[PDB]
């Protein structure tokens, strides 16, 4: 009404320009408004909008065209002080907000209404330009008093219009986005976008490097302190743009010379920050592809000539610079996929075709000295090898195996020199060989190593059907010998028939007792005994100091062919073995090698002269040797 | 030792593919596989794809009526079926491919290496090796009166076809995921078992062929 | 004069058949069948003289009974350990 207007118009002018008053004022306050209210509020409505825009008025009556540091230090306190003040309003004036709004504009909305329109005049743009003015000491200078920017940041957000737009929901942030953050987003795009290139016109870009990741940091670490949460993913976005994305161009060729270089802690860095953006390592994985190709085949070039004849050296060659360049991958590059698979498609070119290869005029010489590589190492040698050395050892061979492609020619290598090393009874471990033959199998299936698996039991089969021989040979008086023999299978060992062998008399006794044994424990087999590889002893009870040789059998029948006489020739010994002429030859040229048998001749170089068919052979009888256990083979 | 020579514009011929403009020229015809250096293949004598096992007159009478009371219907109806299915599966390959290699995409992204996805497009060559030759192998048995080598051929093909099957059923299905450690061994003990097969079955067919062993 | 203390040979066990090739599967004969390759496979015989895998001609004479190179009845003369 009229005599309650003018208490309440004092009551209202003493709730702003705030003195902390009593309950009682307020109190009486709100008694006038709830008893006009009572008798439909239209006019006090309009009277209490009326006296805000009034009120609004007289207050930019002051502190327009301040431009600069000012407008903060007065907009920030005059909304802090109008904001509460509306508020403690908004409290008076409750009944207004029950039963005149719910029948249509709450007092707490149309009091942010017109301090937004207190928004829409000079102020605004004053306002934000001294923040960013503000904020443009990103440079240094620790000036921006974050209460000077929090304050305007939330009246944008708080400002945000709803004046029955829907409903009361949450943050409407339209009037923020629309009328801030644009400009915000704007300036940081044009300084960063100045910076950085006035930075990279004079110092190395390891040092831009740094500098943009700390940038980085410093901007997601301000949005945290004096913007809205809102802002995080598109400012991050906003920089990503300016500081990276933008210069590929130069990060490409530091990362090749970086490459050439051995700096593995910047690398890391530049793959964090390439990462950071879409598909931007495309480049970086043709990149380090090529560079480790490169490297690997020019460092097996250095070998050269030394490498061909010795498989240790390559092997160990290729294996260094796979070892390195995966520590630098597991490292810096964080074994990412992309990286890994670089690494191995370079490693499988440059084991495939390279210098040795080429040298050689063929590509299927780099599993041949694989498998060589590992025949030297499962030799039984001098030095009995430690356990655990020969596991990682062979371990090391598997994977430079897993890097070639023609896994057959490697087969057929291991097959033959497993092969010769498991009949001479010369092999370090079988524990190894079996470790080997079961990773093997692992890596390329039981289809793989059915050979090699048959191979290896054969030899055990052997063992163990041995001992039953000298079991049931303690009933038939073994004559005057040990005899041990190895049955193989004969699909599986690469053998070849036999030489066209004639049997001496002083060992026929135990082979036709061995095959009636055999014969009687399985069905039907056929023993195709094989004579061009067996050794065996002989004891010389003709000479004057007790020797005793350790041959072949191909020089049993040839000394036991003495046991008559001494004046044989080569036709003389043929008909007695019925043995192939070269093969003959061979063996006689051995023996006169050795100072065994001797011609005619006293010092002639019979180890250079052909024989013929009508020379006589003498036992020369002066034979004599300065150790014991002559051993008398090739 | 088959000396040909490709070049460009009796013992000269054009190549049937559909623009290519060379020549080939050889020392001898015996109806074996040139290659036009433009990405076909084809025997020199006849002018159809290269075919292993079966001669090519045979090749041309049943081409001829590609597509006699009752069961050479039900023979025809059968082997046809064999030849035309795979037939649509071969010209389907480059799906094939696709498919394998998007497989291969897929699979090394979720956390698995390169050398996996390697056996794979190794055994998808085999495979689409192996239903080349059935194809051709279907079409000499038909034209063969039955005797105690054509059972043994008519059996020995049956087994190949249905480790061929197999094959193609591991692939697809069963190389969903982190299981490498035995669908690997057993992708490769059967495509290593199918190539031996497919090579067993060609040598019969020529020693059959030289030791004039078939009636037709 | 002797001259003789130790011996060591090297023997190698083999199926007792003229030809290789088993004629059903067309493996080797000292190979693994048709059957248990794609994975005891013993030799079996008849009084023909022909040698058969056993898991060969097993089938071969559920199926039909005749010796496969021969049109001649066929019965089991030796098995094969
Ligand atoms: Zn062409
Ligand atoms: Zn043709
Ligand atoms: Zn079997
Ligand atoms: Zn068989
Ligand atoms: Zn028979």
């Amino acid at each position: 009404l009229d005599q309650i207007w003018d208490d309440l118009r004092a009551g209202i002018q003493q709730v702003y320009t705030r003195q902390s008053m009593a309950k009682s004022r307020y109190m009486e306050l709100y008694t006038h408004v709830y008893n006009y209210c009572t008798s439909v509020g239209l006019e006090l409505y309009k009277r209490l909008k009326e006296f805000l825009k009034n009120y609004l008025t007289n207050l930019l009556k002051d502190g327009e065209d301040l431009m600069d540091e000012s407008v903060l230090k007065f907009y920030t306190q005059q909304w802090e002080d109008y904001r509460f003040s509306s508020k403690v309003l908004n409290g008076i004036c409750a009944y207004l907000n029950r039963h005149w709004v719910r029948r249509e504009y709450e007092i707490y909305s149309l009091a942010l209404v017109t301090w937004r329109d207190c928004l829409f005049r000079p102020l605004n743009k004053q306002v934000t330009n001294a923040v960013l003015k503000l904020i443009e000491k990103e440079r240094n200078g620790e000036t921006i008093n974050t209460r000077l920017i929090s304050g305007v940041v939330q009246s944008y957000v708080e400002l945000g219009l709803n004046e029955d737009d829907a409903f009361a929901k949450g943050p409407t942030l339209t009037v923020y986005k629309e009328s801030f953050e644009s400009q915000f987003l704007a300036d940081t795009e044009r300084f960063y976008t100045r910076e950085s290139t006035e930075f990279l016109q004079q110092n190395p870009v390891t040092e831009y490097m740094k500098k943009a990741e700390a940038r980085l940091l410093e901007e997601q670490r301000r949005v945290q302190v004096y913007l809205h949460e809102s802002t995080q993913d598109e400012l991050a976005r906003k920089c990503e743009q300016v500081l990276i994305e933008k210069h590929l161009e130069i990060f490409h060729t530091e990362f090749q010379n970086l490459l050439d270089a051995d700096k593995n802690e910047d690398l890391g860095r530049m793959y964090n920050l390439v990462s950071r953006i879409q598909d931007g390592l495309g480049e970086l994985k043709k990149l380090l592809e090529t560079h480790i190709h490169n490297q690997g085949l020019a460092a097996i070039e250095k070998c050269g000539e030394a490498a061909l004849n010795d498989p240790k050296m390559y092997v160990q060659t290729v294996l260094d610079v796979h070892k390195k360049y995966n520590a630098l991958v597991m490292s810096a590059f964080n074994n990412d996929a992309g990286f890994v698979a670089a690494l191995d498609k370079a490693c499988g070119r440059f084991i495939n075709n390279n210098a040795v290869t080429k040298m050689a005029q063929s590509s299927s010489k780099s599993p041949e000295l694989l498998a060589r590589y590992c025949d030297s190492l499962l030799k039984k040698s001098s030095k009995n090898p430690e356990e655990a050395e020969l596991e990682d050892t062979l371990n090391q061979v598997m994977v430079v195996f897993k890097y070639i492609e023609d896994k057959d020619v490697f087969q057929k290598f291991y097959a033959k020199m497993l092969a010769k090393r498991l009949v001479h009874q010369n092999s370090a471990s079988d524990d190894a060989e079996a470790s080997m033959i079961s990773k093997l199998k692992q890596a390329c299936g039981f289809e793989y190593t059915s050979k090699l698996q048959r191979m290896f039991q054969d030899i055990g089969v052997s063992k163990d059907l041995n001992e039953q021989f000298k079991k049931h040979l303690t009933n038939s008086e073994p004559l005057d010998l040990d005899f041990s023999i190895q049955v193989l299978s004969s699909g599986s060992w690469p053998f070849q028939q036999s030489c066209t062998f004639a049997l001496p008399s002083e060992l026929e006794r135990s082979y036709q007792r061995f095959t009636a044994f055999y014969a009687s424990r399985h069905s039907g087999r056929k023993l195709t005994w094989l004579y061009q590889l067996s050794k065996g002893e002989l004891v010389t009870n003709c000479f004057k100091n007790r020797y005793t040789l350790q041959a072949s059998t191909f020089q049993m029948a040839i000394l036991l062919q003495y046991n008559t006489e001494d004046a044989y020739t080569v036709q003389q010994l043929t008909d007695s073995t019925q043995i192939k002429m070269d093969i003959l030859a061979q063996v006689l040229q051995i023996l006169l090698k050795s100072k065994l048998l001797v011609l005619e001749d006293e010092n002639a170089n019979v180890d250079e002269v052909e024989l013929k068919p009508d020379t006589l052979i003498k036992l020369y009888l002066g034979y004599k040797n300065k150790k014991l256990r002559v051993n008398i083979n090739v | 030792d088959y000396r040909y020579e490709v070049l460009t514009a009796r013992l000269l011929k054009w190549c049937p593919a559909p623009d290519c403009h060379h020549v080939v020229k050889v020392q001898y015809p015996d109806a074996k596989p040139v290659r036009c250096k433009c990405g076909r293949q084809f025997c020199f004598n006849c002018g159809e794809n290269w075919h292993d096992p079966v001669k090519c007159k045979w090749l041309k009478k049943w081409i001829k009526k590609c597509d006699r009371s009752r069961a050479a219907l039900q023979r025809y109806l059968f082997y046809c079926n064999r030849y035309m299915n795979h037939m649509q599966s071969l010209r389907f390959e480059h799906k094939l491919y696709a498919q394998v290699k998007q497989k291969m995409e897929e699979m090394q992204q979720h956390n698995m290496s390169w050398i996996e996805v390697q056996f794979l497009k190794k055994a998808v060559d085999v495979l689409c090796q192996c239903r080349a030759t059935l194809m051709y192998t279907y079409v000499f048995a038909f034209y063969l009166k039955k005797n105690n080598q054509s059972i043994i051929f008519e059996n020995n093909q049956a087994d190949l076809e249905n480790a061929t099957e197999v094959l193609s059923g591991y692939l697809e299905r069963d190389i969903s995921q982190d299981s490498l450690q035995d669908i690997k061994q057993k992708v490769q003990d059967k495509y290593r078992y199918c190539e031996s097969r497919r090579r067993v079955l060609l040598q019969h067919v020529h020693e059959g062929y030289e030791k004039d062993l078939w009636e037709y | 004069r002797f001259e003789v203390k130790k011996w060591n040979a090297v023997a190698l066990w083999a199926w007792d058949i003229v030809v290789d090739n088993c004629a059903i599967c067309r493996n080797h004969i000292m190979d693994l069948c048709i059957e248990c390759q794609a994975n005891e496979c013993t030799v079996a015989w008849g009084v023909c003289n022909h040698a058969f895998h056993f898991h060969c001609i097993s089938r071969w004479l559920k199926t039909r009974q005749v010796c496969p190179l021969d049109n001649r009845e066929w019965e089991f003369q030796k098995y094969g350990h």
